[PDB]
């Protein structure tokens, strides 16, 4: 119940920050005294809910030799009027007494909402009590104030101003590497069986917080007990120890626990996440591959030539082309190359968060990408922004609405020195306003054509990298016959053909064929159907000839 | 079967007090927009509970009847009989017994439907008795003879009756006639009792005399050592007013004396039993401070909640069968705000009493005019109860001499002699309280008083 | 921790205003007495947040020989009902006692929002306490009221009317010349290398 550094894992970069911010001024205040700067007393934690934010507090606090003074959010708000503000005054006097001191406040937004958006003056006093007492502190006190929340936007920003809270520290969703470590934290207390592959689990878990993983560990434990319920009689007052020794959680319990209500994670926000697709997994289009190697990889790798040449680059890249051409995966593979952070934003994600009005988060998309620089910001489904008013034809309203007017501010509100990059992608590029296509905003426009038969060969090579295909498969004879078919169409054929294979596989089981026959294919090849009209392409090829007329 | 307030019976005073509104009639006030048989907002008759009226008259709390007519509508009135709601609620801070929610008794079972509520010790907005009319200074001047000879404190019992006190509206006055004292082991700062032994006997005298145990008196008389009767100013603003052991011990006796009421849910409300402390003023003269525990302060002793501290101003809250929730007390800060402070573990004792006025008649005409008896339980000062005084007290060997029985101390001694039967002693306490000449001539012709003659014509 | 003129830099034109508005009536009230005009007692500071607005207060206040009183916005709003308005009355009596006086109020909008856009009457009292006590002052008091905010629009405009606050003083974003000076202020305490 007492937390060390080993009890938390995965968010190493974040803990590297806090040790510089909290561990460093306390065990060595002389360093800031020798260099002659002020120690930051404004450490702020934030992130998604249930992400160890309370856990990382004591992970730092118990690893000091400093005094610690815990302060919860609803505990003060539970108190009566006046007495609640007394405890804050009772807090800081003890911390300024025991001068090496740590003040952590969990759920800071409950005692500090926006003063504009609040009703009770008792809430307004305790905010005003907090704003007063933060400034009443001293640098000679050597007392560090920590605060955590899950809603960094609901806070009164006067705290987030200078002198009170300056150190915005986000706790992001961990990678499969770091969440593997988190599983090892919870399972090292657990009693498992030898079949348990956490690395298989951590690969199969993608958007989970540690609370989801701890519930995941707690879930598969229960199913292990459910298997033993036949051997366990509940009318007994104590079960025997032999079933306790056999109580070892199987890998299949986690396979059960991956398909349970546990999986329902918290992924419905504006997330930053490193991608997984690469250049080999996208067949063909090597010209625009190198164009991204030109336009976005050269700044993130070498800003030195720019200051050599005195020229800031174009930060605005627009993808366009026919639909179903893998344009979503393109920005993921290039962020996976130069290891930049990645933020996927779709069209209705703007709108559905604006039926609930999350537009500071839209600014925070740029801010977190500024916080996670180098980062690329990917705007999927830009036609949906036009389809917020139906289209450019639409309900007579064009692409421009409150979304565009927000984005044009935030795209122009980006420093050109920043390597934070914005990637736009649509399939209906005529149906977007040129105000967003304005130079400085989005001036690079990249057409994504259909592949040729060599590209369609390279896709079918790349798509079937994980499939047990047959040996007689002439993909080139497929690539000969597939001409007008998109890369989405080719994957759609394989989804048909695998379904045709399962119409042989489990048919044969009810009547292991891990091979995808020509008979599986020539049925789907006869059933093959083109999804893109060539007269639609003749539009895009005229745009590929010239869209700069606009 | 019936309600308690359909089977309990009020006092005759409570019968006298019900038929009055107590309304204070104004004549034509300031902003009259009417002829002399009209009305405006400023010439209505006034309320007994009217706070501006109580403020201008410097009256602290309204009476319990002025409280009664405030909190209740006039239609809700027990002459309805069946359809009556008792507005008064005797407090029940014990434990919801026979709980209708499946869980055990209070013991072994608890839920929300059986727990009592946390106590808000506000000041009680009313009191039972307003004025304490001591019917004679000679009632006191007899009573304080123990302190002038010894210097140690003294406890007693207020006896008498409750009458209308017309100076305040609907005022009940504790008319005080008599004092009896049980056996007790007396000390200086505190007093511990011996058990009282003739409990039905002295109560029978009050039943004869038409008195009853109307309250308690004791003393806090510490002479300040200058020889005049000045005290150490110890019961005042800066020190305290009530010792907290005195508060609990009186509430023990006050729980022993509730008052039946046709306006309360149990058929009883509050207590006729009152409390007086004889002390000294700032001026150095023998003063009196009269109080009574609040209906919470009775209940928290009945529900075993509060406890005295070393600080007499601080009252302890007892740590943990029972159920001790929050206690508060509403404050007035320096800008009038009401702050319910946490009373755990301690809190001021101010929120437990009510203040009472006290005095005398214009001229003493009590039910007792004679003072001839040495007081009981004072053999430590050689003041005892022996039969040999009656030869000089009732003057029986001087057989011509009239009846000196107008002395409750002696009437209990005559009742300690227990000679006169229940009708003849109620013919004695007829003549000992009313003094009728033909009924003294009847009693001087009765057999048992002539038996009380001829027995005490032959003693020494 | 005690601020002189040298500790602030860059906003010279703004400090040129305030010395005419605050330094000038205090060390020489005779000038307005000789010319026969009323000294402005309505100095108001505003600008973006975190722009030295609290810093320029003591930069003037410590450079007088005048008495100074300090009022924080949330400090009054932290207080209980009635008692918060008491401290304002306790403020001005001390300033009208020590007649060469400077009253700076940081974050004036927290004690003075719009009366149209507010909920608690306790907020409406302390605004009404402020509007009263500003007018209760005298020219013979020779007491200057300073106030700063980052939201000049959220204020009740009755303060910004005449007699109460007339001197709207904005603190703009400094030029690269002036912010160069600001860097020299912070780095002269710092220990640097020669490449800087
Ligand atoms: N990243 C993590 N690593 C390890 N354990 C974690 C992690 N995230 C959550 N947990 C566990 O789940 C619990 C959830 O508590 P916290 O995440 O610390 O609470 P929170 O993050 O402040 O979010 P709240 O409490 O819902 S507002 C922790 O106490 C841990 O037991
Ligand atoms: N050239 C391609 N190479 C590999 N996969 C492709 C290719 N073209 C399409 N796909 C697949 O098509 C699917 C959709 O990709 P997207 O980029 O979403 O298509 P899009 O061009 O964005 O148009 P939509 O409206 O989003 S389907 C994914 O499963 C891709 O793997
Ligand atoms: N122009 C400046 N010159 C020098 N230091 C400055 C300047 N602006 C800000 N600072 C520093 O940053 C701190 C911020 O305090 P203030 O700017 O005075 O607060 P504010 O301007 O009233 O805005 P708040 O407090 O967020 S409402 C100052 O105390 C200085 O340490
Ligand atoms: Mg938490
Ligand atoms: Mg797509
Ligand atoms: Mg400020
Ligand atoms: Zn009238
Ligand atoms: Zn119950």
């Amino acid at each position: 119940n007492e937390v060390g550094y080993d009890d938390i894992g995965g968010c190493r970069k974040q803990l590297a920050q806090i040790r510089e911010m909290v561990e460093l001024p306390l065990r060595h205040p002389q360093l800031f005294k020798s260099i002659g700067i002020k120690p930051p007393r404004g450490v702020l934690l934030y992130g998604p809910p249930g992400t160890g934010k309370t856990l990382m507090a004591r992970a730092v606090a118990n690893e000091t030799g400093a005094f610690f003074f815990l302060i919860n959010g609803p505990e003060i708000m539970s108190k009566m009027a006046g007495e609640s503000e007394s405890n804050l005054r009772k807090a800081f006097e003890e911390a300024e007494k025991n001068s090496p001191a740590i003040i952590f406040i969990d759920e800071i937004d409950s005692i500090a909402p926006k003063r504009e958006k609040t009703n009770g003056e008792v809430e307004r006093r305790v905010v005003s009590q907090l704003l007063t007492l933060m400034d009443g502190m001293k640098a000679r006190s050597n007392v560090v104030v920590m605060a955590a929340t899950n809603r960094p936007n609901s806070i009164d920003p006067a705290l987030r101003r200078f002198g009170r809270f300056d150190r915005e520290v986000d706790i992001g969703i961990p990678d499969p590497t770091g969440r593997l470590e988190i599983l090892q934290i919870h399972t090292k207390n657990m009693k498992l069986a030898d079949d348990v592959d956490l690395e298989q689990i951590a690969a199969e878990t993608h958007g989970y917080v540690g609370s989801d993983l701890a519930a995941l560990c707690s879930e598969a434990a229960m199913q292990q007990i459910r298997e033993k319920m036949d051997l366990i009689d509940l009318d007994e007052d104590t079960i025997d120890a032999e079933v306790l020794d056999s109580l070892g959680v199987t890998m299949d319990n986690f396979r059960y626990a991956l398909g349970v209500s546990n999986p329902s994670a918290l992924r419905e926000v504006a997330v930053v996440e490193v991608p997984n697709v690469r250049w080999e997994d996208i067949g063909g289009l090597e010209q625009v591959k190198q164009e991204l190697k030109e336009q976005v990889q050269y700044p993130v790798d070498h800003p030195e030539k720019f200051l050599k040449f005195g020229l800031s680059p174009s930060r605005g890249v627009l993808f366009y082309g026919p639909p179903g051409t893998g344009k979503t995966m393109l920005a993921k593979a290039v962020a996976n190359e130069c290891a930049a952070n990645f933020i996927s934003v779709k069209g209705p994600e703007l709108l559905s968060m604006w039926f609930g009005e999350s537009e500071s988060n839209i600014r925070d998309i740029f801010d977190k990408a500024r916080a996670a620089a180098p980062c690329v910001v990917f705007l999927d489904e830009l036609d949906s922004i036009a389809k917020a008013r139906g289209g450019s034809i639409g309900d007579a309203g064009g692409a421009s609405d409150r979304v565009v007017n927000q984005l044009l501010t935030e795209m122009d509100g980006m420093t050109s020195k920043k390597n934070v990059f914005v990637i736009g992608a649509t399939n209906r590029p005529e149906q977007l306003d040129p105000a967003l296509c304005r130079p400085g905003r989005l001036d690079q426009l990249i057409y994504v054509p259909l592949p040729d038969e060599a590209g369609r060969l390279s896709i079918l090579k790349a798509q079937l990298r994980k499939t047990p295909v047959s040996k007689d498969v002439d993909l080139a004879y497929i690539a000969s016959k597939t001409h007008g078919f998109s890369g989405a169409d080719l994957a759609f054929i394989t989804q048909r053909a695998v379904k045709l294979a399962i119409k042989e596989s489990i048919a044969a089981e009810i009547e292991p064929v891990p091979e995808l026959t020509k008979r599986h294919f020539e049925e789907a090849m006869r059933d093959a159907r083109r999804s893109v009209s060539d007269v639609e392409i003749r539009r895009y090829e005229a745009f590929a000839q010239q869209m700069k007329n606009a | 079967i019936k309600n308690p307030w359909e089977v309990v019976r009020q006092s005759p005073l409570d019968d006298r007090l019900d038929k009055l509104d107590g309304k204070i009639p104004r004549k034509r006030g300031a902003m009259c927009r009417h002829g002399p048989k009209g009305m405006c907002d400023y010439c209505t008759p006034l309320d007994p509970f009217n706070p501006q009226y109580l403020e201008e008259k410097k009256i602290k709390y309204m009476s319990v009847h002025a409280y009664m007519r405030k909190i209740n509508s006039a239609t809700n009135r027990p002459e309805l009989g069946s359809s009556f709601i008792p507005p008064l609620v005797e407090p029940y801070y014990r434990v919801k017994r026979d709980c209708p929610s499946g869980h055990p008794q209070w013991p072994e079972g608890i839920c929300t439907k059986c727990q009592p509520s946390a106590i808000t010790l506000q000041p009680q907005p009313f009191r039972m008795v307003d004025h304490v009319e001591f019917a004679s200074p000679q009632i006191i001047d007899r009573f304080l003879d123990a302190w002038r000879r010894t210097g140690v404190q003294r406890l007693g019992i207020l006896y008498g009756r409750y009458l209308e006190y017309d100076a305040v509206p609907l005022g009940i006055k504790a008319v005080v006639e008599a004092i009896y004292e049980p056996p007790q082991v007396d000390e200086i700062d505190g007093i511990t009792l011996n058990p009282w032994e003739n409990e039905q006997e002295v109560n029978q005298v009050a039943k004869y005399c038409g008195l009853e145990q109307v309250g308690v008196i004791w003393t806090d008389l510490l002479d300040a050592g200058k020889g005049d009767g000045s005290v150490v100013c110890k019961r005042h603003a800066d020190s305290y007013f009530l010792a907290a052991q005195e508060i609990v011990f009186a509430a023990r006796l006050q729980a022993q004396h509730p008052k039946p009421s046709k306006w309360s849910d149990t058929g009883r409300f509050g207590s006729n039993f009152v409390t007086c402390v004889v002390s000294g003023n700032e001026q150095g003269e023998i003063s009196i401070s009269a109080y009574q525990m609040s209906n919470d302060a009775v209940e928290m002793v009945r529900a075993d909640i509060i406890e005295p501290s070393a600080d007499p101003t601080l009252m302890l809250v007892r740590e943990e069968t029972r159920y001790i929730p929050e206690v508060f007390y509403r404050k007035i800060n320096e800008y009038g705000a009401n702050v319910l402070e946490n009373a755990k573990p301690a809190f001021p004792v101010e929120y437990l009493f009510v203040t009472l006025t006290h005095g005398f008649p214009d001229s003493p005409s009590p039910l007792f005019t004679d003072n001839i008896f040495p007081i009981e339980n004072r053999e430590y000062v050689g003041e005892a109860q022996e039969v040999s005084a009656v030869a000089k007290a009732l003057k029986v060997h001087e057989a011509d001499a009239p009846m000196n029985v107008s002395d409750f101390h002696l009437l209990c001694f005559i009742h300690q002699m227990s000679v006169l039967s229940k009708e003849e002693e109620a013919l004695l306490c007829r003549v000992a309280t009313l003094h009728d000449l033909a009924e003294s001539f009847q009693l001087r012709s009765t057999t048992g008083w002539q038996t009380l003659h001829m027995i005490l014509q032959s003693t020494g």
